[PDB]
């Protein structure tokens, strides 16, 4: 449950990302694939080698989805509806993996936004990624 | 995997009464009904869009007897689960791309099915010994993943 | 979210629990403590032996709360308000333990409802216990 | 708990730049802020209601030190995390009643803190290596739970 505090935290930290969203998106995914190999099972059609364009491509789509979630923070279910259909009915990633990625997002942003990655913003972003996860996994059954 | 032989024996006594054919289909099918995302691995099985469709689906009963058969062999091998399941783990990782989380889901679905099937006989200490077993199996099936 | 089928399934099954509700909750907790011994870390002040009065009292409390939720399936956050507040701010049980108790409840229901623990009903109770849990964990942060 | 030779070298080399005082208080306070229910164990510590309260709290800083100090010593014995941590494990279970889940959340926060402290030096590979350590530590702390 994003408090106003949180949205402000998220908007600000996400503001500072800006043009590197998709670069961060890409690094989060590869931090994921190396830390939690299990997540690869959902990408058997990807070349998963370092510096791959498939991953940077996917990295960017993930980042754009998040940037879209940040902008429609107050109405994520609707802003994200197409994405939650697709995860529910097509991709069917086990819910556990959303926490793996979110953790890797967080690690990515810490590594990149040292000064903005405050304990408070940390908490907010964590809640923010759980809420996106919950929306993505919303229609699973 | 840490099973006392009070636990060992109880797993053993109960498993002997298990219709591996029937329990297999039940488990796999409930798996697919309760946690529908797991359907993703079974497009090739035909209709799985309803409970009744999944539960009577011949390829599900048939895959379940196969899953449970292999689970059943593991029981003879609680001392060496990793070993018994090395090849299946590789198969699930490299060929089938099964996220090992699924093995956990199935293990719990299995414990529910044994509850349903054995009623009061599926006592809390017997359940506990089955949770160790089912966790042991999910880790062995996960252990060749990379 | 719970559909009308779900609600019906749950009320039907819970109706069968009837007056066995507290016996069922004590049994679910015993199952939980033995299968998931880490959950005992939350009951250090309890006597955790088969039969203990404390587990029996707590079982009944848990079962009553759940009976209340079934009755209020449409109004859970409000129905369970004291309980989410209590768990958020006082008990503070890690959210993972909800899914362990949920499992043991489901196992207990399955052991006791041979006739009604159908697959659809199973799916329904599982979703119901996930909703309860999301409620009780609502205000954690 | 297996690290390749170069992971062990990556882990050991980063850790030699780590100030256990600072990182320990940072990781613990963040734990308390990001997952406030972990506060349940530290009611003796004082007012934990806000991030500044938590990150300034001097008991939190002290404890963070203690925790990361024992974590540091176990890096020395990656090959025997169970033996090394067995006594803390039985303490955390039988005395402190700490849900082992907390050891996992702590490891993830620690990883974030390392990333935040080190920036680009915390490369995907070095994380993966730390994710392994942090998981091994958690499982070693969890092992004598009964
Ligand atoms: C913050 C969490 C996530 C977000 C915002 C997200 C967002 C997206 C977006 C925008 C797409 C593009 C769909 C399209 O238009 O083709 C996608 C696809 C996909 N996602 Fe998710 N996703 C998330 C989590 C995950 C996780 C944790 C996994 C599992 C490791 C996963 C597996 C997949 C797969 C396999 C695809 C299809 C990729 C392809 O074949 O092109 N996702 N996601
Ligand atoms: C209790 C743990 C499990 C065991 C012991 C097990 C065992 C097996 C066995 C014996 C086979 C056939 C191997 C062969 O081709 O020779 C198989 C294949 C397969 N398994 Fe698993 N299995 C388990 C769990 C799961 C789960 C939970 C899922 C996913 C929901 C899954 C997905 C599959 C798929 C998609 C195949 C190939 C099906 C086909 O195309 O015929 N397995 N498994
Ligand atoms: C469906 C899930 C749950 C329900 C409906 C539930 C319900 C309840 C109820 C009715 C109470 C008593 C409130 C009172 O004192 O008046 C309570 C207390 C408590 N619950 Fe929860 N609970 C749930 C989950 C959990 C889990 C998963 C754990 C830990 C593994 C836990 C730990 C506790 C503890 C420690 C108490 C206080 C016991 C005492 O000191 O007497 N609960 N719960
Ligand atoms: C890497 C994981 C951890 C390690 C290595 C660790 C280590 C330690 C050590 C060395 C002590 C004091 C030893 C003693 O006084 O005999 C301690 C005490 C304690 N730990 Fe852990 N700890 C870990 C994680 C946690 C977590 C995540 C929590 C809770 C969120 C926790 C809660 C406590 C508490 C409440 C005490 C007693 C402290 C006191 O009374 O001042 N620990 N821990």
């Amino acid at each position: 449950v994003l408090s106003p505090a949180d949205k402000t935290n998220v908007k600000a930290a996400w503001g500072k990302v800006g043009a590197h969203a998709g670069e961060y998106g890409a690094e989060a995914l590869e931090r994921m694939f190396l830390s939690f190999p299990t997540t690869k099972t959902y990408f058997p059609h990807f070349d998963l080698s370092h510096g791959s364009a498939q991953v940077k491509g996917h990295g960017k789509k993930v980042a754009d989805a998040l940037t879209n979630a940040v902008a429609h923070v107050d109405d994520m279910p609707n802003a994200l509806s197409a994405l939650s259909d697709l995860h529910a009915h097509k991709l069917r990633v086990d819910p556990v993996n959303f926490k793996l990625l979110s953790h890797c997002l967080l690690v990515t942003l810490a590594a990149h936004l040292p000064a903005e990655f405050t304990p408070a913003v940390h908490a907010s972003l964590d809640k923010f990624l759980a809420s996106v996860s919950t929306v993505l996994t919303s229609k699973y059954r | 995997v840490h099973l006392t032989p009070e636990e060992k024996s109880a797993v053993t006594a109960l498993w002997g009464k298990v219709n591996v054919d029937e329990v297999g289909g039940e488990a796999l099918g409930r798996l697919l009904v309760v946690y529908p995302w797991t359907q993703r691995f079974f497009e090739s099985f035909g209709d799985l869009s309803t409970p009744d469709a999944v539960m009577g689906n011949p390829k599900v009963k048939a895959h379940g007897k196969k899953v449970l058969g292999a689970f059943s062999d593991g029981l003879a091998h609680l001392d060496n689960l990793k070993g018994t399941f090395a090849t299946l783990s590789e198969l699930h990782c490299d060929k089938l791309h099964v996220d090992p989380e699924n093995f956990r889901l199935l293990g719990n679905v299995l414990v529910c099915v044994l509850a349903h099937h054995f009623g009061k006989q599926f006592t809390p200490p017997v359940q506990a010994a089955y949770q160790k077993v089912v966790a042991g199996v999910a880790n062995a099936l996960a252990h060749k993943y990379h």
